[PDB]
RNA sequence: AUUCCGGUUGAUCCUGCCGGAGGCCACUGCUAUGGGGGUCCGACUAAGCCAUGCGAGUCAAGGGGGCGUCCCUUCUGGGACGCCACCGGCGGACGGCUCAGUAACACGUCGGUAACCUACCCUCGGGAGGGGGAUAACCCCGGGAAACUGGGGCUAAUCCCCCAUAGGCCUGGGGUACUGGAAGGUCCCCAGGCCGAAAGGGAGCCGUAAGGCUCCGCCCGAGGAUGGGCCGGCGGCCGAUUAGGUAGUUGGUGGGGUAACGGCCCACCAAGCCGAAGAUCGGUACGGGCCGUGAGAGCGGGAGCCCGGAGAUGGACACUGAGACACGGGUCCAGGCCCUACGGGGCGCAGCAGGCGCGAAACCUCCGCAAUGCGGGAAACCGCGACGGGGGGACCCCCAGUGCCGUGCCUCUGGCACGGCUUUUCCGGAGUGUAAAAAGCUCCGGGAAUAAGGGCUGGGCAAGGCCGGUGGCAGCCGCCGCGGUAAUACCGGCGGCCCGAGUGGUGGCCACUAUUAUUGGGCCUAAAGCGGCCGUAGCCGGGCCCGUAAGUCCCUGGCGAAAUCCCACGGCUCAACCGUGGG
């Protein structure tokens, strides 16, 4: 499991910034959310509180995996502009 | 069955100067009537979301549309169905970006970055002139924007030319005339994107529109309608038109 | 309804079926026959679009135009003649081309008392 | 005033038993081993959609018939039916065998990775072969020259190991 | 693939039709392992009838109340945030469904409105002065089986009304400042008149107060913009066993009415208007983008998606509103139903599901407003059977499987035996996916383990001159033809040939067909030259010279929406599909 960074923007109107990354892994099941979220934190020191995983996609017949994030500058702005279902999803929310 | 105005566009019958992904969905946002026409226009909404790429979901681009983060020429903007046109400046300060909405070669709208020099200068075409009460002169712009002069300045304006005017304080800077050699862009027809100089212009009986024939900087030589040509300088353009 | 929409009739004298009904939009309201009388009637009607119109019902008084640009009110006695209507005349009806008589002389009318709500006049020389 | 209706990318032989079409269709067929005759007739339908543009595009004259002439020319090269110096009068002495030629089943075979024709299909259906860093599992798809280099077994594949008995098999039927 | 083949004779050559062979759509017999994409699924007969649930709501920052909690002064009464209903504002005239009617300015296209209306939105120039009045909610009393509904008291508003000023509309007399190709237009100065505005409301932050700032707001004028109304030229169907039709009809003079011009209507004055270049009448039909077929010319269709038009059981009317004579508002008539305490009161799925009937013919009485949009709100946000997701269905396309390899035997286009190899698929799990699920995708465990049918077998047309049964019967046969005790043609068994998760049967359209013939058919003997002449419209017309550019050709501006069609590249594994450019 090796992420790759492709992508870095940075939203300033919503406080964010927008991580489009690839997972390389043959032979491997697509990593978890939380195991992708530990990594990326702990590559881009980002905040934990602050960050959500929109989507880890898959494809055919590829070892390597899509993935995209946001890291927002405050708690209160990620739970103002982020729906309620994707916090829950990424565990964020215990709903 | 009709029995009154239409509320929904769907995305198939959306206007053609539109970078729209006509069969992604069904519905397209109806454009809220405003400055400009429907086919030389967009809505605000699909300049924040789909052109600039600030947010993902309508829901998101319109909380940034409400905490005042956009800005039509001088002034804040929050409905997302605003029309934006051409000649059209649009401003985000927080990031320090500014743009003029321009048609492009197959008449699509496109943003063309600036300077904070030129963020300050909208032209406007003289569309028509009248009086109103008062004995006072009327100007009306291709945007359907207004101004009034007092009768004595009456002669320093005719229709086709051109007003540079300060935003969103509302002073006119100078006037160009419509006459040869001035530079003009044209803004739509066949030769959309089109500048060059006025070279003659021909005029018909009955209701049928007056031509103008323009010279580009390659010394070819193209017609035109004169409502289709807005002048822009008076020997060089005096804003960015790329 | 009063309707004002297509002839039933082609010009060569074909019949011609309607595929629809009525609209609102097509449709009139009743003559104001504007009659002489002792004190003014005038009615206000709400037209298409929210628009106001003024209907002159009786009418009393007029406002009789000289060469020069005087204009004065005066009373209506009799309507003389209306070219509009045989019957007009007799029944004392005001239309756009009446002829009246009034204190001052002989006055041709020069407005729609059924969309203006006054008599406007100019005398006759 | 109909909406579009997906049409079908093959077409059916004018008459179904003539003996002569019959033979040649099925000497085609047991050569490639492939499984039904719509999937001949498509690879044929292609030859013969190629051949049509180029005929309609011989006799045309303009800015558009030229673009789409080289369009074509490149097209065909990339696909690699025509060497790089090939001409317009070049495609209509393309056959079906060229096309054949380059289906996946076929250069499977051709490159050793499988020792017939029946087992480049099964190892392309099973997903043991791949295509750039992409696996691919159709064996009707047609190869393109620039990375036709690129064809080898999947690095997930037990066949990636060479000391697979099945792979020495197949080594075995090189010499 | 710009194509042929069988059939008239004892044998031949023609004409001519019929049948084979291909594509598409609708029903249907047998059969069925998957996965993706799409604009598919009560259109054909009944625009026939419907139980039930849902399919238009929103605003507490317009207003007064009721209940709860808290902070309390502390009998007083004040301040809050939660919920509820009511008044009030906006929306409900868009979306959703169907093709009944309509041969017409309904539709397509190009032009006009200098003859017109427009709430929501944008810009500029101005204003918000003074007063009055009910009532909802709530309290008392109720009536009625219900549906509904009466009386009194007491209240507020962005509720309603009045006054003033701005302002609108008409007409008369003057000046020409403006846009326009052209002024019954706009502007300015007098005169007679009619009509005739507003919410300085609400919230927040300050400020001792006064007052200040920001946001959302209200009224008038001039323009736009948005959605329409009306009008014109051109184009698109058959019947002459339908030849005359029209009488407000055609035009005018004067008016009325309309938001507007108009016989739209009225009074008066004339006889006009349409028509063999197809009037009138009758039949059929929503029009177009497009779809099917063909080498093309062409022929046929025009339900699904988009634009435009109509309708809401059949009709006719009106109220409110910018917008309706209004599918889920109203009244009456005609037909069909429902509740009733018999006095009375209600309903119409051509909306999403579902039911009956009709027929050859067409699905769940499911989940969510997370994505796109619409209405409401300052905003957060709420609602949406629109939309999005799933369920059933041989709807249309695209990609696959039902094993592969080595050796050896055989009645070698294939089966059997032995030894191996993977897992598309199947089965069980983990992540990721989704509003939540499901499918899909990545990975681990087991194992060839779970997976082939339909027609045909005389020619046309690929396939057997084998066997058993029937014996002019039973049967087969698109056509030619077979069957009478030696049937390659009927039934069955064993062989084989075509396509293959499909393969047969029937109806319909195109090609076949140069059997509709402009390209491009025929008329002595096969279908067909009027029995013969004169001649009207129409069609076709001798040579030269000059003039105009109507037809014609070349160049150049404004158009003919999108989707659909072709090509190149890029993204879902490639593809179907979608995006970016050219055509």
């Amino acid at each position: 499991m090796e992420i790759r960074i492709k992508e870095i923007k940075e939203n300033k109107l919503i406080g964010r910034k927008e991580i489009y990354f690839e997972i390389y892994h043959p032979g491997e099941p697509t990593p978890s959310r939380k195991d992708v979220k530990g990594k990326l934190v702990a590559m881009l020191d980002l905040n934990p509180e602050t960050t959500v995983i929109q989507y880890i996609r898959s494809y055919f017949g590829s070892y390597i995996s899509k993935g995209y994030a946001k890291a927002y500058d405050s708690k209160e702005r990620m739970l103002y502009i982020e729906p309620e279902y994707i916090l829950i999803r990424d565990g964020l929310i215990e709903k | 069955a009709r029995k009154g105005p239409k509320r929904h566009l769907k995305r198939l019958a959306a206007p053609t100067s539109w970078y729209i992904e006509r069969k992604a969905y069904k519905w397209a946002v109806r454009p809220r009537p405003g400055p400009h026409n429907m086919r030389t226009s967009i809505p605000l909404l699909y300049i924040v979301r789909d052109y600039l790429g600030y947010a993902k979901t309508a829901r998101e681009a319109r909380k940034i549309l409400n905490e005042g983060k956009f800005l039509v020429d001088g002034r804040v903007r929050k409905d997302y169905k605003f029309p934006v046109g051409i000649m059209d400046v649009v401003s985000i300060p927080e990031t320090g970006e500014h743009y003029r909405v321009l048609p492009n070669r197959i008449g699509k709208l496109i943003l063309h970055p600036i300077s904070e020099d030129e963020a300050f200068i909208k032209p406007l075409r003289i569309r028509n002139k009248r009086m109103i009460k008062g004995a006072r002169v009327q100007l009306n712009f291709h945007d359907g924007t207004n101004h009034i002069v007092s009768i004595a300045e009456k002669d320093n304006y005719f229709t086709s030319y051109t007003v540079l005017m300060k935003v969103p304080e509302r002073e006119i800077l100078e006037v160009l005339p419509f006459e040869k050699g001035a530079y003009v862009f044209v803004t739509q027809g066949k030769n959309v994107a089109r500048k060059g100089r006025i070279v003659e212009i021909k005029r018909f009986p009955m209701g049928w529109p007056d031509v103008v024939t323009i010279e580009d900087e390659e010394g070819e030589l193209f017609d035109t309608l004169k409502e289709y040509a807005f002048v822009v300088g008076t020997d060089k353009p005096k804003i960015s038109l790329p | 309804a009063i309707w004002q929409g297509r002839s039933l009739k082609k010009p060569s004298g074909g019949r011609i079926v309607l595929a629809r009904k009525k609209r609102k939009r097509e449709l009139g309201r009743e003559p104001s026959n504007t009659r002489v009388a002792e004190q003014d009637k005038r009615k206000i009607i709400r037209t298409y679009g929210g628009n106001r119109k003024v209907r002159l019902t009786a009418a009393a008084y007029a406002n009789v135009f000289d060469k020069s640009g005087k204009g004065r009110k005066v009373r209506i006695i009799r309507v003389i003649e209306n070219p509009a209507n045989r019957q007009f005349a007799r029944r004392n009806i005001i239309t756009k081309g009446a002829i009246i008589e009034t204190e001052i002389g002989k006055a041709k009318v020069t407005s729609r008392p059924g969309q203006d709500g006054v008599v406007n006049a100019i005398l006759l020389e | 005033g109909d909406p579009k209706r997906q049409r079908k990318k093959y077409e059916t032989p004018p008459h179904p038993w003539i003996k002569e079409r019959l033979d040649r269709e099925r000497v085609l067929m047991d050569k490639y081993e492939l499984k039904n005759k719509k999937e001949l007739w498509k690879h044929e339908t292609q030859l013969k959609n190629f051949r049509r543009r180029a005929r309609r595009l011989l006799a045309a004259r303009g800015k558009q018939a030229e673009i789409e002439r080289e369009q074509l020319l490149a097209r065909l090269k990339r696909l690699g039916l025509l060497p790089e110096d090939a001409v317009l009068d070049d495609v209509l002495s393309l056959t079906i065998e060229d096309i054949l030629e380059r289906r996946l089943q076929t250069i499977v075979y051709k490159k050793g990775l499988a020792r017939t024709m029946r087992q480049a299909r099964q190892l392309i259906v099973h997903g043991h072969i791949e295509v750039n860093g992409q696996i691919i599992r159709s064996p009707s798809y047609l190869v393109l020259k620039e990375e036709e280099d690129t064809i080898t077994y999947a690095r997930t594949s037990p066949f990636a190991n060479p000391q697979h008995p099945e792979r020495m098999m197949i080594e075995k039927a090189k010499q």
